[PDB]
């Protein structure tokens, strides 16, 4: 409650800890809880003895298909949230008719519980942003809620973030909450921890991070950047912890295809040596690192496939410092790769390291960075009086 | 080519070790299941810049203690370099007799 954070345990303990923390909520002044219906939670015989008031369906996507061997199991196990509904007078259904299987999700138990729908591209919804505008630092939404038409202005970018705000206002409509309180709650958060965390310390290049544990997360952020076209695109790419070498090929593919200049670092490599990890970064798409062998001060200026720029480094501190140091005027400066992970592991190391803190520190030393900065584009950087 | 015709007379084929070299994706995604950078954790695919008095290239397999010289894509070398034999005779006085002609300035 308020602002204190009880230490977050592993992904999902048994119901003993769940009910302990539930008792803490019940008898610590709280009167509600927002529970994530994780797949492991509903799979491990937990929702049988939980009374659900409101069940919400924000977005649907196909992932972790190894556990959900068939799409039928994915659509039914995830529909157990709606099946728990038993009282269609104290409980409400928030559904996404933008997704195709919204009636399919509804039909899996008690459709009498009423359906309130959110959708941006599909204007045939109860709550819909009649006007939608997204910029790098500005965001405007004229949304026609059942209460009426309301203006929401905020710098919290992301089209899926607009979908999420739509789901939130629909949920507020389910309990009949006023639009003013909904706006107050929406603006009560300015930077969710470690995800889409915009940093603006007197600069025109948007620092943003995400969880980025899958290449599809970087792909999605890149499509969002395309929808929010800035001048120059740089994305600092982390690494892969264990021997999942099949992700970084396509990851580097989408990066180099959608970024004018790319960048890599050493975020999580607890398995092998960082040099080998940097070698694996390019393994499936069309360019070979043997050129990285034969540099000789002659390969420092290459233009990968799409004429874009090559990238290589290992020291995380200098990597992010130079990444923030690239930003000239109104460009894209992604330094993402891990998110809220406030440390750094390199094989067998553990110390303190925050990406957001280093980003704001670098934004602060931008003042010193103004004293130099010739030969900016690709490589190398930061050393004047040598030409 | 003369060597290849000689093996075809009696010898068994060109050794597989003799066949190793560094549109479609040259970074294949298909080969990397068959050399180590795959489900098998024994990543035998070549790293680079390992220091030590060893060979980071393959230069055959490991042998030939010198370094391999670079033939430029089977392009300019040993045809312009052979031509020095033709130029050797003209730049040399004693090897050429010719005739009388314009004293010793024709060739």
């Amino acid at each position: 409650h308020g602002d204190n954070k009880l230490d977050f345990p592993e992904a999902n303990p048994d119901a003993v800890l769940v009910q302990k923390l539930m008792a803490k909520m019940l008898h610590n002044g709280t009167e509600a809880v927002v529970m994530e219906a994780s797949s492991n939670e509903l799979t491990h015989t937990r929702c049988e003895e939980i009374d659900f008031d409101i069940a919400v369906f924000t977005n649907l996507s196909r992932d972790n298909s190894h556990f959900q061997g068939n799409e039928e199991e994915f659509r039914v196990a995830q529909a157990k949230l709606f099946s728990r509904m038993v009282d269609p007078d104290r409980h409400r259904k928030i559904v996404n008719v933008d997704d195709p299987n919204a009636p399919f999700f509804i039909a899996q138990g008690n459709p009498n519980v009423p359906v309130l729908t959110f959708a941006l591209e599909n204007k045939d919804a109860d709550v819909h942003p009649l006007k939608f505008e997204l910029s790098l630092f500005e965001t405007t939404v004229l949304v026609n809620t059942p209460q009426g038409i309301l203006e929401i202005s905020s710098g919290l970018l992301g089209r899926h973030n607009i979908y999420n705000i739509l789901a939130a206002v629909t949920v507020g409509i389910a309990v009949g909450a006023p639009l003013e309180d909904i706006v107050r709650g929406i603006e009560e958060v300015d930077a969710v921890p470690g995800r889409c965390e915009v940093i603006d310390e007197e600069q025109a290049f948007g620092v943003i991070v995400d969880h980025a544990r899958t290449p599809d997360a970087l792909s999605r952020l890149l499509d969002s950047v395309r929808e929010l076209q800035p001048r120059r695109i740089i994305t600092v790419i982390g690494s892969c912890g264990e021997k999942e070498r099949g992700k970084r090929p396509m990851l580097a593919k989408v990066a180099t295809d959608k970024s004018d200049v790319t960048m890599l670092t050493s975020d999580n490599q607890g398995s092998e040596d960082p040099l080998d990890i940097l070698d694996d970064m390019l393994a499936g798409i069309g360019w070979t690192m043997q050129d990285y062998l034969k540099h000789g001060e002659n390969d420092y200026y290459p233009p990968l496939p799409n004429g874009h720029r090559l990238f290589l480094h290992d020291i995380r501190r200098v990597a992010v410092r130079c990444a923030v140091a690239m930003g000239e005027e109104g460009d894209m400066v992604v330094v993402a790769g891990k998110g809220h992970e406030a440390y750094q592991v390199d094989g067998d190391k553990k110390e303190f390291f925050d990406d957001r803190e280093e980003c704001r520190e670098a934004l602060q030393y931008v003042d010193e960075l103004h004293q130099a900065g010739i030969d900016t584009s690709e490589f190398p950087w930061r050393l004047p009086e040598s030409h | 080519l003369d060597a290849l015709e000689t093996m075809a007379k009696d010898n068994q084929p060109i050794p597989p070790r003799a066949m190793i070299l560094s549109g479609y994706e040259v970074d294949y995604m298909a080969r990397y299941i068959s050399e180590g950078g795959l489900t098998g954790e024994r990543k035998r695919w070549v790293p680079r810049r390992g220091k030590t008095p060893l060979d980071p290239d393959v230069e055959g397999f490991i042998y030939s203690n010198p370094v391999e010289t670079s033939f430029k894509q089977r392009c300019l070398e040993e045809w312009k370099i052979r031509h020095r034999k033709l130029l050797r005779h003209l730049r040399n006085e004693g090897p050429a007799v010719l005739g009388a002609n314009a004293s010793e300035s024709d060739y």
